[PDB]
């Protein structure tokens, strides 16, 4: 599944 | 389950949840203190946090009906103020945009009473009934969750009553024609100060408290740089 | 317009004496005809930003335009025979079969056989 | 031109090769000329003693195709000490680093005394030029093994250029002289001396191989061949004449990179034919002329970005191909010709060497729209463009670069079928050498002539070709060849028309008395599916018809008969990919709605018709105040809707289309809000009343809003249309937008930022909401595919549970940038390209330190202006300067009619913001280590739903799939309007409350549309929450908690999670089942 842990601090940018 | 009062004084009120077939005792839990202010419509109540979803007046008179059979006092709410669960009425538009038809925390509401001997009463029995979950925590109290106002709530999709809403909108246009007229009548009535000064109003203002608003809201070019003896003295020294 | 489409309009009004006028005439001064004339281009340029062709040719059959202007020029000076007098086509964007379809609201042929 | 001319330095520099690594090369083939100086000689052999000579070695000759028997082989073979050179970009000293690796090419002339003058006749030359090769590579490893190297180099042969007719050497070396960390790769070419063959018998026109037809491919290598030194000879000159020439020969070959673009053979099906050499000749060639009259087009004294410049607009403006060619001399102003040959030719008449021949015209045509788009983009002043120049690669996925890819599997591949390999023959032989060559052009001839106009470009590509094989092989060796043919399958590729994609009938010739040639071949092309029709206006012509459906386009249906007919019928092409994206679009419940096409929006006008009709009752009917205008702002007005209007689907979200309704300017409005409201209301009651009485086939009732904050007076009229679709109106009024303004400024400075928001919400509900609608339908006709893109997108949203937080308008201007800012892509043109660039771009998108601004015009007035850009430009550096992290707004979403920026994309958490870019990454992610598959498309639509703290399941007690319009049926309204909401979805409106009452310790999503995502009856939905940081650890205790917790110890509290759901449950009644934690 399309899955991804939740980014709370902006860390993907 | 030990635990009966807040240190800083807020009371335990521990409430048994109702049954759904979803969720095969887990408590719901209220904190509560005497509420002191000189206020009248403040005096007499009774300040709660942590209340459930939805909690109106009529749930505050089935549970102090419960209490008062349970320790034969006579209690009686009166009504339940301050209690916004979703923020809706934190500011009143109606007041800020005029004074006409409006002279005018989160997640708690302040629980009024008929009288102080209500209020006292309903807390010993509210102590007593805190104690409760220590010993025998079976016989503590359940919340309905459902109510005549719940159901309303509920039920989003509703057309709404026309014959009801096109009365509602006769009685405040009637009463808003009947306040904006006098507020013009007022401007416009030659107002005189103790002191004989006259207040300028200008036609076709309606309203005194916009005079006052636009008030809130509310030598350089005709010099010349060469006329006396003292400029063009100071010209010529400038032009040398 | 919106659409690119340049236009020209053209708006023409009069001046009317009031119900207890007893003057024989309702000349306006040529500070009031600058004024109204002041008024009437900022109403149509702003109708015509902001609408599109099929949008502004919606206004003009109702009339709605005339009535605007009415209103705004109503505290100026009172007028009468407020119309859009005429209105041009100067300029065209590059032609659209699918806009043109859509205000309009493709076919196989038959064998010949 | 400054800011640009600073980034081209950077980029020079920062691609700029080591130059220690240039002298580890330089300083291991210095030593490699003295190893081939010890290669001894060879005396006269024939095909007998060669083939005797190599019969046991390890190495093989690679010899060509037709490898000479000993019949035709009575020539004899001979080997003599070369004249070694060094020539390419190494020799020009324009080379860059490159991660991959380059290639350095050293030349070896052949002595003339091993040729005649008639051997460039039946391969002659290069069977002389294969053993020359084959005798150096044995000779080269017995003295590699002498002097110890062999250890840590690899020799392999290898095509030039993929050229099957020139085999070289190529020298890598493996982890003193070892060049591993240099990333270099010597390649050894064999080649002729100048003029050894007369140059006038080598002409394209001419023919070299008995059998006359031409053959331009035989005739261009054996003459490349004898013209490599003079060729450098020609850029040394102009590399001294203009100080500028490498630089602007790196920003070309940068350039072609991110296109995809190299130097070697496009015949085979690769995209190519146009490198840094062809680049820089034709830039050399400028220099020296390049106009119709023979005047200069570039002048020596230009800078890189100058020279570049011109390069790119001559590409651009001047026809190379079909109308027009360009002549120079290398050894005399290049002139441009009118004349065209029907192939890219750039004229040598020094060398009588045309060096675009190994380009395609397919290849061609797309240079020239490259070149042409990058111009553009060249003069383009409001926006910076360098970085979609030459940072950008639009060649890594096929899928974003084409809009429509089909695999062709041909039958039986340990060789083709023998009706497929006899319709090689000898002839095509002569005119394509190998069988890849003749099968490429082959496909592209039919697919371009079937297709016609539905498309602009085509690309044939041999999937799974390969150019290097051991030096113990003479020919390369496909698994699947068996060398026989050198590729797994061909990928048939296009970029779609979409005016003309899906038309239903294909034109052709006009009927005649007697049947014109052009008619002959339309018939003959197309046989049996080939009809004689007339039309309406009366015209005969010879049309095939196909049959629309709403699973592929038309084009899948025309290569594949087209195909089939004309290579083979055994073919087996297949796009499964486009397949699935349509299908993920709802299907809607209207007649014939399986064989409607995805670009008919006949759903959305009938919707208008049936406005239409209640338009003009409204106007003619009789109020206090006269009409101003009627806006429609619903979705379906501007062709944006999930699921396409569909009557009487009243269960639908989007059934009730929103409808602004403005009366003329007065001076009697309430100046109060809630009696402006209510005054609203009565003129509400009034068109109710009249629309009742005169109209009765209509049904109307009344319905509360409470989508702005704190005006609780908000009452809007929906009317049922007889036509079965439902209008919602709501009064707009001059002074509600002045009123709240005042709200504003008489609100205290600590409520200030709480008013301004409820402002914004009425400002995108009634002002900003009328603009938006009106220019997205306007440009959406010229965009075909953006509405069925922007529907599957928000498709996408809704099942991975975002829509409840990202507004319909914020969604659409991010599905709208890839059409109004496709550079360095082109427009989309089908459904899948389309929706894979939007995630392409939420992936890469900065929203912390880039904005998204958009012009949102038609193609190349409205364009944003170098003075409106930099406003914009500066709202967002104000915002990110009190807001730096991007915790209050995340994404910047600004044009002319919101110039503000944060109009449609205010109040989405960060939690949410983050979660839309962490999805797009991961989708790319998967696409890049899984290609695209029928998996991986099902993979991007399924939600994960384990990483939310609890999960919630929902059931409907009715299915509302059927309701919604979507087909896996109401007829008429109910006779009671309350029993409307009997069949209505509230679990949309169960997250909005509970979010209020959570807003500061949980978040929940659930999923918007249930009849689209939910199951086959489409009654199960989902809550998901999360709980924030602060509150999941243990808090003390305090009154401004503002969350439901449960005591611990005295002034200790934790999340009473177990109370929470029983509210959440409570608030659901019999829709909730089951809850996951
Ligand atoms: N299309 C062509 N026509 C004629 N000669 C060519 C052509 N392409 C290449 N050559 C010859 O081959 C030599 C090497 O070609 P190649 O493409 O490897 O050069 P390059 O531009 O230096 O390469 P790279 O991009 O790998 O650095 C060129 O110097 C020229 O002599
Ligand atoms: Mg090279």
């Amino acid at each position: 599944s399309l899955s991804a842990g939740f980014d709370w601090t902006a860390s993907i940018l | 389950e030990d635990i009966s009062a807040m240190k800083n004084g807020f009371i335990v009120v521990p409430f048994k949840l109702p049954d759904h077939k979803a969720l095969p005792a887990s408590l719901h839990f209220m904190f509560a203190k005497r509420h002191q202010s000189s206020n009248s419509n403040e005096s007499d109540c009774l300040f709660l946090v942590n209340l459930p979803l939805l909690s109106n007046i009529e749930h505050m008179k089935k549970f102090v009906g419960q209490l008062c059979g349970k320790y034969d006092t006579v209690s009686h709410v009166e009504e339940l103020l301050y209690n916004d669960e979703f923020g809706l009425h934190e500011v009143d538009l109606s007041a800020l945009t005029s004074d006409l038809m409006s002279s005018t925390p989160r997640n708690t509401a302040l629980l009024k009473f008929v009288d102080a001997a209500s209020i006292n009463n309903c807390w010993n029995a509210l102590k007593k009934y805190s104690n409760l979950h220590a010993k025998h925590p079976n016989e503590l109290f359940e919340w309905t969750y459902t109510t005549p106002s719940f159901t309303t709530f509920v039920n989003f999709y509703k057309p709404l009553d026309i014959d009801y809403l096109k009365e509602d909108i006769h009685t405040h246009m009637a009463i808003f024609e009947q306040r904006e007229a006098q507020a013009q009548e007022d401007v416009q009535s030659s107002i005189v100060d103790e002191d004989g000064f006259t207040l300028v109003v200008g036609k076709n203002t309606k309203s005194l408290n916009s005079i006052r608003k636009k008030i809130l809201n509310k030598i350089d070019k005709k010099a010349k740089k060469d006329f006396y003896r003292f400029q063009v003295r100071e010209r010529k020294k400038q032009e040398i | 317009t919106s659409d690119d489409y340049v236009l020209r309009i053209f708006a023409i009004a009069f001046t009317r004496k009031q119900a207890n006028q007893v003057k024989r005439h309702s000349y306006a001064q040529s500070s009031h005809i600058r004024a109204i004339r002041k008024v009437i281009s900022e109403i149509l340029t702003k109708e015509v930003q902001g609408s599109t062709l099929a949008q502004l040719t919606s206004k003009l059959i109702p009339e709605v335009i005339n009535k605007e202007i009415e209103n705004a020029t109503k505290d100026i000076f009172p007028l009468q025979n407020i119309h859009v007098r005429k209105v041009k086509l100067l300029k065209q964007p590059k032609f659209d079969v699918g806009a043109l379809m859509a205000l309009h609201g493709e076919e196989k042929g038959k064998k010949v056989t | 031109s400054n800011i640009f001319k600073l980034q081209i330095d950077e980029l020079l520099e920062q691609v700029k090769l080591k130059q220690k690594h240039v002298l580890k090369v330089e300083k291991f083939l210095h030593k490699l000329y003295d190893i081939l100086q010890e290669i001894p000689d060879w005396e006269e052999k024939s095909l007998a003693e060669v083939d005797s000579f190599f019969k046991n070695k390890i190495v093989s000759v690679p010899f060509v195709d037709p490898k000479p028997i000993p019949q035709n082989t009575n020539y004899k073979f001979n080997y003599k000490k070369p004249d070694i050179s060094l020539i390419g970009s190494f020799a020009l000293k324009a080379g860059i680093y490159q991660p991959n690796g380059s290639s350095i090419d050293t030349l070896l002339t052949m002595p003339k005394e091993l040729f005649e003058k008639k051997d460039f006749l039946n391969f002659r030359c290069l069977h002389k030029r294969s053993v020359y090769l084959a005798y150096l590579t044995h000779h080269l490893l017995i003295l590699l093994k002498k002097d110890k190297l062999d250890s840590f180099l690899q020799l392999e042969y290898s095509y030039f250029d993929n050229d099957p007719l020139l085999p070289i050497l190529r020298i890598s070396c493996s982890k003193d002289y070892n060049f591993y960390k240099t990333r270099f790769s010597i390649n050894l070419l064999i080649g002729f001396p100048y003029k050894v063959f007369e140059p006038k018998k080598l002409l394209p026109n001419r023919n070299c191989i008995r059998i006359l037809p031409a053959t331009p491919l035989y005739n261009f290598s054996v003459l490349s061949s004898s013209t490599h030194e003079n060729y450098l000879k020609y850029l040394y000159k102009t590399k001294k004449q203009t100080e500028s020439f490498v630089e602007a020969t790196v920003l070309g070959r940068l350039w072609l990179q991110q296109r995809g673009f190299s130097s070697n053979m496009s015949h085979s099906g690769s995209l190519g034919g146009f490198g840094t050499f062809e680049f820089t000749i034709l830039m050399a060639a400028l220099l020296n002329g390049g106009g119709i009259n023979s005047n200069k087009i570039l002048l020596h004294g230009f800078s890189s970005y100058q020279l570049f410049k011109g390069v790119i607009k001559y590409l651009a403006t001047m026809d190379l191909c079909h109308d027009g060619h360009l002549q120079f001399h290398s050894n005399p102003a290049s002139k441009y010709i009118d004349e065209g040959f029907q192939t890219p030719t750039l004229f040598d008449k020094s060398t009588k060497v045309n060096i675009l021949t190994k380009m395609t015209v397919s290849s061609y045509q797309i240079l020239k729209e490259y070149a042409g788009e990058t111009l553009r983009m060249l003069n383009n002043v409001v926006q910076d463009q360098f970085s979609n120049i030459f940072l950008t690669n639009i060649s890594r996925f096929d899928n974003l670069k084409y809009d429509l890819c089909y695999d062709v599997q041909l039958p039986l591949g340990n060789n083709l079928e023998t009706s497929l390999a006899a319709t090689f023959g000898s002839m095509e032989r002569v005119k394509f050498i190998t069988l890849e060559n003749f099968l490429a052009h082959k496909i592209t001839n039919v697919a371009r002539y079937a297709l016609g106009d539905r498309i602009k470009y085509i690309q044939i590509e041999m999937v799974g070709q390969k150019s290097d094989f051991p030096i113990t092989k003479r020919k390369v060796y496909s698994n699947t060849g068996g060398n026989h043919f050198n590729f797994d399958f061909v990928r048939v590729k296009l970029i779609v028309n979409p005016s003309e994609c899906d038309k239903l009938v294909t034109k052709g010739p006009a009927h005649s008395e007697t049947m014109s040639t052009e008619a002959a071949v339309f018939k003959n092309f197309w046989g049996i599916k080939s009809s004689l029709r007339r039309f309406k206006d009366g015209s005969i012509t010879h049309c095939c018809v196909w049959s629309t459906s709403s699973s592929e386009p038309i084009i899948s249906s025309i290569v594949n008969f087209a195909l089939q007919k004309h290579v083979s019928k055994k073919a087996q092409i297949s796009n499964e990919t486009i397949k699935k994206f349509h299908n993920f679009l709802p299907l809607p419940n209207l007649p014939s709605s399986a064989k409607t096409s995805v670009l008919n929006l006949s759903s959305f006008f009938n919707l208008k018709k049936s406005f239409d009709d209640l338009y003009k009752i409204i106007f003619q009917m009789k109020l206090p105040l006269s009409v101003k205008s009627i806006l429609p702002v619903g979705s379906a007005f501007r062709y944006t809707s999930l699921c396409q209007p569909v009557p009487f689907a009243y269960s639908d979200p989007d059934f009730f289309q929103d409808v602004i309704l403005e009366f003329e300017t007065s001076p009697k409005w309430p100046d109060e809000i809630t009696s402006l409201e209510k005054a609203k209301t009565a003129f509400l009651l009034k068109i109710q009343e009249e629309l009742s009485a005169n109209s009765s086939t209509y049904r109307s009732f009344f319905s509360r809003d409470e989508s702005i904050p704190y005006n609780l007076e908000i009452v809007t009229l929906n009317i049922l249309t007889p036509e079965g679709y439902g209008f919602k109106f709501r009064v707009l009024t001059e002074r509600d937008e002045i009123l709240y303004l005042r709200a504003i400024a008489n609100a205290r400075n600590e409520l200030k930022p709480e008013l301004e928001a409820t402002f914004l919400k009425f400002t995108a509900k009634y002002l900003a909401s009328v603009r938006h609608t009106r220019t997205l339908e306007n440009i959406s006709h010229s965009y075909q595919f953006y509405s069925p893109v922007v529907r599957l997108f928000k498709r996408w949203l809704d099942t991975h549970l975002l829509l409840g937080h990202i507004t319909d308008e914020l969604a659409e201007l991010i599905a709208i940038k890839p059409f109004v800012d496709p550079a360095p892509y082109f427009i989309p043109g089908s459904l899948e390209n389309g929706f894979l660039k939007v995630l392409k771009f939420i992936s890469q998108w900065n929203w912390k330190d880039d904005p998204l601004i958009l012009d949102l015009v038609k193609p190349e007035s409205e364009r944003l202006t170098l003075a409106q850009y930099k406003g914009i430009q500066m709202n967002f550096t104000n915002l990110r300067n009190s807001d730096p992290n991007g915790t209050h707004l995340q994404f910047f979403v600004a044009s002319k009619n919101d110039p503000s920026g944060i109009l449609y994309s205010s109040g989405i958490p960060l939690p949410i913001a983050t979660r839309l870019t962490a999805l797009a990454k991961v989708a790319v992610n998967l696409l890049q280590t899984h290609g695209l598959n029928q998996q991986t498309i099902n993979l991007l639509f399924t939600p994960g739903l384990k990483d939310y703290d609890f999960v919630v399941d929902l059931r409907t007690p009715i299915g509302l799939k059927s309701s919604c319009g979507i087909l896996s049926a109401p007829s008429n309204f109910p006779e009671n309007l309350n029993d409307l909401s009997e069949k209505m979805d509230p679990t949309y409106q169960l997250v909005k409350y509970l979010n209020l009452k959570y807003k500061n310790s949980l978040i929940l999503s659930s999923r918007k549309y249930i009849g689209v995502n939910g199951g086959e009856k489409g009654d199960k939905n989902v809550i998901t929450g999360l709980i924030k940081p602060l509150f999941k650890g243990a808090h003390k205790f305090r009154v401004n908690l503002d969350c439901n917790v449960k005591p611990v110890d005295d002034e200790n509290v934790i999340l009473n999670k177990e109370a929470i759901f029983h509210e959440i449950a409570a608030f659901g009644n019999d829709m909730v089942i089951n809850f996951e934690t």
